[PDB]
């Protein structure tokens, strides 16, 4: 939930002592290969594909079959099998994965992961109206709060395809809605921040970026770039050095540590 | 110790300005703490905190304020290329437009000769003039301060050098602070030769007239936005990106946590000849703090072990009264004598 | 005194070392070595709770499906009931089902 897979995986590796709680533990160590919390990153000037996952499919199919109890064939489990399948990540193989999933997503054309994988396949192959349709029929079911984080993921996925359409503020309010069902939405934070940047609001955008850095596990270099960029343009002279500290906690080798902030550092400090 | 909060107040907001306590200057007795917050001169009292005067004379946010060292006026320097001068009655008398946005302010002790460092010049404001007696320095005058006698005005320049000048702006010294320019210098109103060359790198430079240090140039754990001498140079109030103010002995050894605040203390200034400190934050929250020093002591009926210099203990063996302190160089909590 | 030999001198500390060894190995994939180091406490059942070691061996040896040890575990789980009579009778029913 807070994006700490190391200690979590160490916990889950010692969960292999029960047939059901260990079963959902193993289901979770194979679910984290494509969905730790949420994945809606198809914003404008953004894209998502993992060609390095030719070994992630191998370990996904290996640790896949190790699920205990009755978990070796579920809709979630077979969709996770097809998660490894498009994680094979070749274009014709992605099409084959999409067809295998279409044998799975058409089984439940109201569930979030099936039509979500529709959306991911349709957007790494660029047919974004098809992804729009699949995510609109994600929420074809009425409001039942059982996949609220996954509902937020699908809402932001529709939101970023709408960004690709051309309108901005809709995805800003949907990413604000993302804060409701989880308090650690770093990708949403960066996204809303970029959107308000389009609508001329930058200090709040930088606050969202540094919240994202807080929940991206010390990762703000380009996020740190737009952090310091928004911290700089308001001409608040002593500022943009808290973001200096934030991005050197992100990366000690942060490369923009003397141009967007040294127009504030030493150009300020009781200015 | 105890560092009691004398008062603490979030400043009022008006004219739609960023609520930041940009600069802090004191009436020389320490009664009116004059905080230039936003585009206001939010004049408080440094014993109560009540807003005596909200002085909205500037156009842009007031970058800097400075009280008269002889105690007659307090001006206000902002980014609007002007300085509006307010008397001790907090009334705008003069508003003279410079050639660049104001960087810092300092007043003469001899007269009300305000110096107003702009981005390219220093606006020497004589006690009643409308003119800008500029100091055209090739480097940007980043810090100014007037020596307590009232003759020298150290124009710290944006080159790593504090160029100490006169009341006409003639370069005399080439203070070797290093590569970092020093936006925060301050002549102590009792020390004409101790320049507190506080920088962003953390180095606590207590520099002399020509550019040599007084004590060890301590590297702070935080980037200091303002460093000032508590108790007329015996103790140090350091304030920076640590969100608060620390107390340090003038060696540079830690004493106590002075302030407990919300944001960046942009300016720290001890209340002159008091126990209080001007802790005005990035949220504008201005707060005095009772830095009361109790003589913590043990006693085996003869060696009165009262703590003095607050890292040392001046134990006076009352039979002999030999006041040779113990150089602990670290903050003393409790003492007992056998 | 204690058991014969210097290696068996501090037999109480050795007893609980082997017992904590059994407890650790029960959940570290070494359940059979836990059974052997609890057979170590088959001598050392006097100083600890004998029901604890008995139930440990019986309910992590029958579930290891050691059929001779399954039979002995169900002998203990039916005859001379030190196992509480609810689970004693449940494993008695299992004995009447298995054996």
């Amino acid at each position: 939930y807070i994006n700490n897979p190391r200690e979590a995986l160490k916990e889950l590796n010692l969960a292999r002592k029960d047939t059901r709680w260990g079963s959902q533990a193993i289901l979770h160590m194979v679910e984290i290969y494509l969905n730790p919390d949420n994945d809606a990153v198809w914003e404008e000037k953004e894209n998502a594909d993992t060609p390095e996952s030719r070994q992630a499919v191998a370990t996904a199919r290996s640790l896949l079959k190790q699920v205990r109890g009755a978990d070796t064939t579920t809709q979630r489990y077979r969709v996770l099998e097809s998660y490894a399948i498009m994680a094979g990540k070749d274009k014709n193989e992605i099409e084959a994965s999409l067809n295998v999933l279409l044998d799975l997503a058409n089984q439940d054309p109201n569930n979030v992961p099936v039509l979500l994988a529709m959306a991911t396949g349709f957007m790494m192959l660029k047919q974004t109206p098809k992804a729009r349709n699949q995510l609109k029929r994600v929420q074809k079911i009425q409001y039942k709060p059982d996949e609220a984080e996954e509902f937020e993921r699908s809402w932001l996925l529709l939101a970023d395809i709408h960004i690709q359409g051309g309108k901005y503020d809709l995805a800003q309010d949907l990413c604000q809605k993302c804060l409701k069902y989880n308090k650690s939405c770093a990708k949403a934070w960066e996204i809303m921040g970029q959107i308000m940047e389009r609508e001329q609001a930058y200090k709040d955008a930088a606050d969202h970026y540094e919240n994202a850095w807080k929940h991206e596990n010390q990762a703000s270099a380009q996020v740190g770039f737009k952090l310091a960029f928004n911290y700089l343009k308001a001409r608040r002279y002593v500022e943009a050095v808290d973001v200096c500290h934030k991005v050197i906690k992100a990366f000690p080798d942060y490369p923009k540590i003397r141009k967007e902030i040294l127009e504030k550092a030493r150009m300020g400090l009781k200015p | 110790m105890r560092t009691v909060v004398a008062w603490q107040e979030t400043p009022p907001e008006k004219d739609g300005v960023r609520n930041v306590c940009y600069d802090l200057c004191f009436k020389p007795d320490g009664s009116q703490v004059v905080a230039g917050i936003g585009n206001r001169v939010l004049v408080y009292d440094a014993a109560d905190g009540d807003l005596l005067h909200a002085l909205k004379g500037h156009k842009d946010s007031i970058y800097c304020v400075a009280y008269a060292q002889n105690g007659k006026r307090f001006a206000s320097g902002g980014a609007d290329k002007t300085v509006i001068i307010w008397t001790s009655k907090a009334e705008g008398i003069l508003k003279y437009t410079h050639n660049d946005a104001i960087q810092c302010l300092s007043y003469n002790p001899v007269t009300q000769q305000l110096a107003s460092a702009t981005g390219s010049d220093v606006g020497l404001w004589s006690p009643e003039q409308k003119s800008v007696a500029k100091h055209k320095v090739a480097s940007r005058i980043c810090s100014i301060s007037w020596t307590a006698d009232g003759a020298y005005l150290a124009l710290g320049c944006f080159d790593g050098v504090i160029s100490i000048r006169d009341k006409g702006g003639s370069e005399k010294h080439r203070i070797e602070t290093g590569p970092s320019p020093v936006w925060s210098i301050c002549w102590n109103p009792v020390e004409t030769n101790v320049l507190c060359a506080g920088c962003f790198d953390g180095v606590l430079k207590f520099y002399m007239m020509s550019g040599q240090q007084k004590s060890k140039d301590r590297e702070l754990a935080f980037d200091p936005l303002c460093v000032s001498y508590f108790s007329s140079g015996e103790y140090i109030t350091v304030s920076g990106t640590d969100k608060t103010v620390h107390l340090y002995t003038r060696d540079g050894t830690y004493l106590t946590k002075i302030a407990d605040r919300d944001s960046w203390v942009w300016a720290v200034r001890p209340r002159p000849k008091h126990n209080f400190v001007a802790v005005g934050t990035e949220g504008g929250g201005i707060a005095m703090f009772q830095l009361i020093f109790s003589t913590v002591h043990g006693l085996y009926q003869d060696r009165y072990a009262y703590r003095d210099q607050m890292t040392d203990v001046i134990i006076q063996h009352l039979i002999t009264e030999q006041k040779v302190r113990i150089k602990c160089k670290d903050y003393v909590k409790k003492i007992a004598v056998y | 005194s204690g058991e014969a030999g210097v290696d068996s001198a501090w037999r109480g500390a050795e007893a609980y070392h082997f017992w904590l060894l059994a407890h650790r190995q029960l959940y570290a994939g070494n359940v059979d070595l836990a059974m052997r180091t609890a057979l170590h406490l088959r001598e050392y059942e006097d100083l600890l709770d004998p029901v604890e070691i008995y139930s440990f061996l019986a309910l992590a040896a029958f579930y290891n499906q050691f059929f001779g040890q399954c039979s002995k575990a169900f002998i203990k789980l039916e005859s001379m009931p030190s196992i509480p009579n609810d689970k004693r009778e449940s494993f008695a029913d299992l004995a009447m089902s298995i054996f």
